[PDB]
RNA sequence: UUUUUUUACUUAUUCAAUGAAGCGGGGCUGGACUUGCGUCCAACUUCUGGAGUUAAGGUCC
C-alpha cells in the first residue's frame, strides 16, 4: 500500500467548476478486494502536477478523462456533488460530509443510490449497500459508478491456504480458535 | 494609594466587572501554554502583599493544573 | 513605430485554464499564535458583553481638547537628572556660604503623578485636574478613579496614552497624571482647561457612561441576521 | 445628493474630531505561510 | 430641503467672516452668513449665525464644534429652530 | 424580578480540512421571472494518454 484512497481535497475548482484529470495507472492494492486508479491533475496554483488516488469504477481506463467538480458530466468515473446528479444515480466512495474525502460504498461492487433531493434545506436522502437510508449535504460528492471488483465472494476460497493469503496481508486474526475448544481461564465459553 | 481599593475589589469575585475579567483572563490564559512567563503581575495588590517587587529579580509565572 | 515582432499572450484565469496569479492573501494567512491572539482578545471584548465600569473608558478626549491639555502640561515637566544635579550643586554652594536651600532654590510646580500619590491627592482633595490613561492592563488600577473623582468633586478625563502620559512625566509609561497647582502665568489657563473639560468631556459622557459595551456581532454574523430578518420581512 | 453632503458632513466632523490619519498600510502577501524573520547574530 | 440656522459664540478675535465661512464649507456649503458687529467701530461682538444650505448638515456642524477649545474660547454652537429664526436674521449678510 | 417550556443566536467548549487559496457582502455582464425593477442564478476549461512554469502587453513617467 502507497496511497490511502481519498479524493482531492474540496477546493476552489470543484466547488466552482469542473477539474479534468487523466488515469495513468489502474493498479492493485494489497489487503483491497478493488482496484485503484492513479489520476493525474493539474494544481491551478502552481506549475507541478498532483497524482490522487482514486478507487476505480467499473469501466475506467487508462488514457481516460476524468473530470471533478460541480459542472462536470454525469459521466462514470466523474466526481460531482450530490447535488448536481438526479434522483436514482449509483455513486461510490461519498462523503458523510462534504471535504472528508469519501467513505461510503468502498468495497468491491458496492455502491450508493441517491433516492432524494430536499433543496430547501441543502440534503439529500441515499441508501447504503447495508439498506439503511442516510440524510447528507447535498455539496457531498461522489464518483459516478460501481466499485469494480464485483462477484469477488462469489468463488468460494477452497483451501486453507488461500484464506492465509487473503488475511496474512489484511492483518485480520487467522486461523480462528473457538472459545468452546479452550480452558475456562480463556474465554467464557471455554470448557 | 490604590492597592487598598484593588483589595477590596478583589473580595468581590461575583460583581459584574470582575466576572468579566475573569472570564476573559481564564480564555486568554486557556489559549495560553500551560507554563508562561507573565510580564507583570495581573492582581499586583495580592502579588505586593506575597512579598514580590519590581526590581530586578522578581519573575511571575503563570501555571494552569488539572483539577 | 512598434515593432511587429511584439506579441500580446494574455493568460485565462478561469477554472481550468492557466495557473492563477498571485494575489493578496494577507486575509487566509497563518499567522504566529501571539498575533492571532491578541487579535482574538481584541475580537472577544467586543463580542461579551462590557459592564459600564470598563466600557466608560472607551470614551476619551477629542484631539483639540487632549493637545490644549499636553500644551499646558507640557510646562510643569519634573526635573531631569541634570537639572536636579545643578540644583543640588547650587544649594550645597549656599549650605557652603552658609545659607538655607530655600534662599537659592524656589517652590517647584510639577505634573503629579505615580497612582498611588494621585490617589492620595485626590483623597485629601488637593488635585484640581486628573488625567487617566484608557489602556491600563489590569484594568483594575484605575477602575474605581471615576467614581472617586466625580465623589470627591475632582475634574477628571479620560485620554489615550500611558505612553503619552509618560512623555509628561520622563517615563515609559504613566497610568495617571494630576495637576494640583500651577504658576501665576498658568492660573488662568488651567481654569480654563477645567471649565472645558467639564463641559466638553463629563456633560458629553454623562450618559454614556453609565451604559454596558460590547455586543457587537461580526461581520458574517450581522449579514446572516439582515437576511433573515429580509426573508422574514418578505414572507 | 443627500447622502454625499451627508458624508462629506460626516468626513469633515471625523477630521475635526479625530485629525487626518485616517489610514495605514498592510503589507501584501502572497503566500499563506509565515517566516521568521531574520535578525542580527 | 429646508436650510438650517447655527448660532455660533464665544469667537476669538480673528475668526471672522472668511474664517467662518471657510471653515464651515468643509461640512457643507453655506448659503448666508453674518457676524454681528457694532456699527460705531466695526468691532465684533463674538457672535455670528451661519445658514447652511442643508438642516442635518448644520446639525452636525454645531454637534462637532460645540463646546471647542479655541485660542482660549470655549465655543458656543447651537441651531436655532425654523420657529425662532428671525425673518430679517440675515440683512446685512 | 423569578420558575418551567421551545426557539433562535454565537462568544466559551467540541469535531474536521487545508501548502490556513479564493469565505462573506457589493460592483460589472448575461439570463429569467417579477413588479413595471426587486429577487435568484450563471459567469471560467469536455472528440484526442501533447504542452502549459522565468507576465506578455497597455498606459503614465
Amino acid at each position: 500500500r502507497k496511497a490511502p484512497a481519498k479524493f482531492r481535497p474540496l477546493d476552489y475548482a470543484e466547488r466552482h467548476g469542473y477539474i479534468r484529470g487523466i488515469v495513468k495507472e489502474i493498479i492493485h492494492d494489497p489487503g483491497r478486494g478493488a482496484p485503484l486508479a492513479r489520476v493525474v491533475f493539474r494544481s491551478p496554483y502552481k506549475y507541478k502536477q498532483i497524482t490522487e488516488t482514486f478507487i476505480a469504477n467499473e469501466g475506467m481506463y487508462t488514457g481516460q478523462f476524468i473530470y471533478a467538480g460541480k459542472n462536470a458530466a454525469l459521466t462514470v468515473g466523474n466526481i460531482l456533488p450530490l447535488s448536481s446528479v438526479p434522483e436514482g444515480t449509483v455513486v461510490s466512495n461519498v462523503e458523510e460530509k462534504p471535504g472528508d474525502r469519501g467513505a461510503l460504498g468502498r468495497t468491491s461492487g458496492n455502491y450508493v443510490t441517491v433516492v432524494g433531493h430536499n433543496p430547501d434545506e441543502g440534503k439529500t436522502r441515499i441508501k447504503l449497500p447495508s439498506g439503511a437510508k442516510k440524510v447528507v449535504p447535498s455539496s457531498s460528492r461522489g464518483m459516478i459508478g460501481i466499485v469494480a471488483g464485483g462477484g469477488r465472494t462469489d468463488k468460494p476460497l477452497l483451501k486453507a491456504s488461500r484464506a492465509k493469503h487473503k488475511f496474512a496481508v489484511k492483518r485480520n486474526r487467522w486461523p480462528k480458535t473457538r472459545g468452546v475448544a479452550m480452558n475456562p481461564v480463556d474465554h467464557p465459553h471455554g470448557g | 494609594g490604590a492597592l487598598k481599593y484593588l483589595e477590596e475589589l478583589s473580595k468581590k469575585k461575583q460583581s459584574d466587572v470582575v466576572r468579566f475579567l475573569l472570564r476573559v483572563r481564564c480564555w486568554e490564559y486557556r489559549q495560553l501554554n500551560v507554563i508562561h512567563r507573565a510580564s507583570r503581575p495581573s492582581r499586583p495588590d495580592k502579588a505586593r502583599r506575597l512579598g514580590y517587587k519590581a526590581k530586578q529579580g522578581y519573575v511571575i509565572y503563570r501555571v494552569r493544573v488539572r483539577r | 513605430p512598434k515593432n511587429p515582432l511584439l506579441e500580446k499572450r494574455p493568460r485565462n484565469f478561469g477554472i481550468g485554464q492557466d495557473i492563477q496569479p498571485k494575489r493578496n492573501l494577507s486575509r487566509m494567512v497563518k499567522w504566529p499564535e501571539y498575533i492571532r491572539l491578541q487579535r482574538q482578545k481584541k475580537i472577544l471584548r467586543m463580542r461579551l458583553k462590557v459592564p459600564p465600569a470598563i466600557a466608560q473608558f472607551q470614551y476619551t478626549l477629542d484631539k483639540n481638547l487632549a493637545a490644549q491639555a499636553f500644551k499646558l502640561l507640557n510646562k510643569y515637566r519634573p526635573e531631569t537628572k541634570q537639572e536636579k544635579k545643578e540644583r543640588l550643586l547650587r544649594e550645597a554652594t549656599a549650605i557652603k556660604e552658609g545659607k538655607k536651600k530655600e534662599d537659592v532654590s524656589k517652590k517647584p510646580y510639577t505634573v503629579k503623578y505615580g497612582l498611588n500619590h494621585v490617589v492620595g491627592l485626590i483623597e485629601n482633595k488637593k488635585a484640581s485636574l486628573v488625567l487617566i490613561a484608557n489602556d491600563v492592563d489590569p484594568i483594575e488600577l484605575v477602575v474605581f478613579l471615576p467614581a472617586l473623582c466625580r465623589k470627591m468633586g475632582i475634574p477628571y478625563a479620560i485620554i489615550k496614552g500611558k505612553a503619552r502620559l509618560g512623555t509628561l512625566v520622563h517615563k515609559k509609561t504613566a497610568a495617571v497624571v494630576a495637576i494640583t497647582e500651577v504658576r501665576s502665568e498658568d492660573k488662568n489657563e488651567l481654569a480654563k482647561l477645567i471649565s472645558a473639560v467639564k463641559e466638553g468631556y463629563l456633560e458629553k459622557v454623562e450618559d454614556t457612561r453609565k451604559r454596558w459595551g460590547g455586543g457587537i456581532m461580526g461581520f458574517k454574523a450581522q449579514k446572516r441576521e439582515e437576511k433573515r430578518k429580509k426573508s422574514l420581512e418578505t414572507a | 445628493s443627500k447622502a454625499a453632503k451627508g458624508a462629506q458632513a460626516k468626513k469633515a466632523a471625523q477630521a475635526a474630531l479625530k485629525g487626518v490619519h485616517s489610514h495605514k498600510k498592510t503589507k501584501v502577501r502572497k503566500s499563506t505561510t509565515f517566516h521568521r524573520p531574520k535578525t542580527l547574530v | 430641503s429646508q436650510p438650517g440656522v447655527m448660532y455660533i459664540a464665544r469667537l476669538p478675535h480673528g475668526f471672522y467672516e472668511h474664517e467662518l465661512r471657510g471653515y464651515f464649507s468643509q461640512f457643507g456649503e453655506i448659503t448666508r452668513l453674518r457676524v454681528v458687529r457694532n456699527k460705531k467701530t466695526g468691532a465684533s461682538r463674538h457672535r455670528a449665525f451661519i445658514e447652511f444650505a442643508d438642516a442635518e448638515v448644520a446639525d452636525i456642524a454645531a454637534r462637532t464644534m460645540d463646546k471647542y477649545l479655541l485660542f482660549g474660547h470655549i465655543l458656543t454652537c447651537k441651531i436655532v429652530p425654523p420657529a425662532q429664526v428671525h425673518p430679517d436674521l440675515f440683512k446685512g449678510a
